[PDB]
């Protein structure tokens, strides 16, 4: 019932602008300050901004140098954060949060008692690109997998045998390569006795590039026959 | 400035975890005897969740096994009877001023008995080699603890700067980790050498384990 649903964000080129939004339900929106908080590798968890109940007063982290701007539309239960002149240090996960607190002569004091799901913001010049999918061919337990290489932006999803195979699967977090493209592998361990009789197919979906690949992973053949 | 310690803690299910938060400036207000400190829990892939306010007051819904304590500049969160869902990163946060800040986080993981990795090596596929690149993948599967060293040797020369690693989150059921290490070379460089090996060191292994192949076999 009570929740914050975030949208927007995604990829943004260096120096460009990006809008984030947050939709509130299940509580009286105009009774609360709202804040934005991000999580980045270099700066950890960082409060960015708050905005008062009626939207007339805003406060920002000075380290942002005025580059961010918060607003709210109380009639529609929305709060917004606009990022400007984005820089690489702005890459991270951004959260809207309900800000539960009080005001006195000295300022505003509060905790964050309800949070949105988070939106990833990726500052990068890279062009959208679908992955190449390569088999990691097997060989009483065998390992096999798929290498999902050279895509942008995150995320990719990997399933095995259309979701029929989940036990023993490990899909690794993507790593960013020096090219600005991501790579990951997905592996699964299975009985050696199943190789050759059971089919193994990794299903890779990269929605940003409209890419869908189904790659059969077969045991490597050593003869002249095949 | 809020400094948490330790940076990470491994706790056996059912046992007690204690996380510390030290503030660079007093956050006890003399006039109301309150400490302006909150604690949050962040499970993997989720937003932080508020657990404690005023250093020791659990918020509605939070079970007694989460206990906040401390005063002035030294605070602690104690988790008794640790449960699987308590594996998370925990953060403190002060609200003594209008510029709120968080500690850097303490990661709490589930402790278990050492498990050695099963180690697998994959040559590049012929498909990839056609495109002009060679990725060699070393897999370390289902090990504990997380700490492991993986070294690539190509015709017995230690490699540096041409591999990247990735590690899974702790497995929900067996509490192990898996790790991939990927060596990336040009097709030309790959074909200059015969023996490709990944050497794995892990507390669960008496001596390093090497998995290798000869190119073309
Ligand atoms: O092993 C724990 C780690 O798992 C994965 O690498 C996650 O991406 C990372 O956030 C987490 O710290």
């Amino acid at each position: 019932q009570v929740q914050l649903v975030q949208s927007g964000g995604g990829v943004v080129k260096p120096g460009a602008s990006l809008r984030l939004a947050c939709s509130a339900s299940g509580f009286t929106f105009t009774d609360y300050y709202m804040s934005w908080i991000r999580q980045t590798p270099g700066k950890g968890l960082q409060w960015l901004a708050y905005i008062t109940k009626d939207g007339s007063e805003k406060k920002y982290a000075d380290s942002l140098q005025g580059r961010f701007a918060v607003s709210r539309d109380n009639a529609n239960n929305l709060v917004f954060l606009q990022l400007n002149t984005v820089e690489d240090d702005d890459t991270g996960v951004y959260y809207c949060a309900r800000d539960d607190g009080y005001y006195d002569r000295s300022g505003y004091y509060g905790v964050f008692d309800l949070w949105g799901q988070g939106i990833r913001v990726t500052v990068s010049s890279a062009s959208t690109k679908g992955p190449s999918v390569f088999p990691l061919a097997p060989s009483g337990t065998a390992a096999l997998g798929c290498l999902v290489k050279d895509y942008f932006p995150e995320p990719v999803t990997v399933s095995w045998n259309s979701g029929a195979l989940t036990s023993g699967v490990h899909t690794f977090p993507a790593v960013l390569q020096s090219s600005g493209l991501y790579s990951l592998s997905s592996v699964v361990t299975v009985p050696s006795s199943s190789l050759g009789t059971q089919t193994y197919i990794c299903n890779v979906n990269h929605k940003p590039s409209n890419t869908k690949v189904d790659k059969k992973v077969e045991p490597k053949s050593c003869g002249r026959l095949v | 400035l809020l400094t948490q310690s330790p940076d990470s803690l491994a706790v056996t299910l059912g046992e007690t975890a204690t996380i510390t938060c030290r503030s660079s400036r007093n956050i006890l207000h003399s006039l109301n005897n309150k400490n302006y400190l909150a604690w949050y829990q962040q499970r993997p892939g989720q937003a932080p969740k508020l657990l404690v306010i005023w250093a020791s007051m659990r918020v509605s819904g939070v079970a007694d096994r989460f206990s906040g304590s401390g005063s002035g500049t030294d605070f602690a969160l104690t988790i008794s009877s640790l449960q699987p869902e308590d594996a998370a990163v925990y953060y403190c946060q002060h609200y003594y001023t209008t510029h709120r800040t968080f500690g850097q986080g303490t990661r709490v993981e589930i402790r278990r008995t050492v498990a050695a990795p099963s180690v697998f090596i994959f040559p590049p596929s012929d498909e990839q080699l056609k495109s002009g690149t060679a990725s060699v993948v070393c897999l370390l599967n289902n090990f504990y603890p997380r700490e492991a060293k993986v070294q690539w040797k190509v015709d017995n020369a230690l490699q540096s700067g041409n591999s990247q690693e990735s590690v899974t989150e702790q497995d929900s059921k067996d509490s192990t980790y898996s790790l991939s290490s990927t060596l990336t070379l040009s097709k030309a460089d790959y074909e200059k050498h015969k023996v490709y090996a990944c050497e794995v060191t892990h507390q669960g292994l008496s001596s390093p384990v090497t998995k290798s192949f000869n190119r073309g076999e």
